[PDB]
């Protein structure tokens, strides 16, 4: 079902996207406790949830990156399948 | 699980298939190429200078 | 039942934690003796509530590292299970 | 029930309905303007200078 | 943000040139079916200049 398959991929698209939108609150929650603990004078765990914050943003990036690719991917089938027909009729005017 | 998951995200079958798709979309895109290939032959058979007169009366009636 | 799978390993950090309140009370009841024996002059007795006291504060960290060591993995069979569908798409768009 | 609602108010499907609507739509309202493409040619068969000794 | 700026130039004439492409697709079959309309009424006079022959 190729239809199917393009609506797939269209489908994983919004799945990315929803853990996109969760990572990015637990971002958030680990620099409120590295303020916190920065606070606290506990500098010593304070990057440490500056680096549990970070660890996030790599791997959101991770996400949209790989979003793009496969949107690109999908059009690449969108105009590559109209190029095909396009083919076949040429293909009648010769015949 | 993560043995199973290893298996089939294995990194030698996510790069075979990427490089895969990349010939063929250049593959493809080329062939779109030389599918619009006759406006050489357009510009070409075609190169009439005598309109110079009509676009000349045109434009002495335009002017 | 891999949703199970995880879903059990989630349900034995409860009970790490479960254990981990029990000692934490021990641990001060221990300390409560000891502050006693030496008042007592029992110091002999009031060291050896000090030494079951920290007894116990090694085995709560064995337990919160053996916690957080597999949260870690759960989250690796997370992150790893969509990484493996991504694969198959593009698997899919190849083809 | 969240997840009943969530199941069929699914951001995957509302994206898709309103995607689709939105080609239909341009389909046909350019399908209206063909409709109308005979200007063209009363424009063209009729250009005749003469009436202006009428008018 | 003229990085991205400039890749939203980017991405912008990246579609006039398939738009283009696409023109001269269409161009190029206008002209090929008429090739078939003025082609097929030639072969038919060709047949009864045939049909006076004989």
């Amino acid at each position: 079902e190729k239809a199917n398959l393009i609506t797939n991929a269209k489908v994983h698209i919004h799945k990315l996207n929803l853990v996109n939108r969760n990572y990015t609150k637990r971002a958030e929650i680990s620099r409120k406790n590295a303020k916190i603990a920065l606070r606290r004078g506990e500098k010593t765990r304070a990057k440490n949830f500056l680096i549990q914050y970070k660890s996030y943003n790599a791997k959101i990036d991770r996400s949209n990156n790989i979003r793009s690719k496969i949107e690109r991917q999908i059009q690449a089938i969108e105009e590559g399948q109209l190029i095909s027909q396009t083919g076949s009729i040429f293909e009648g005017i010769r015949d | 699980e993560l043995k199973y998951i290893a298996t089939e995200a294995s990194p030698a079958k996510v790069a075979e298939i990427a490089e895969d798709s990349d010939v063929y979309v250049s593959e493809i895109e080329e062939a779109a190429d030389i599918l619009a290939g006759d406006p050489e032959i357009d510009l070409g058979i075609d190169v009439t200078d005598e309109l110079n007169q009509l676009e000349t009366e045109l434009l002495l009636s335009q002017g």
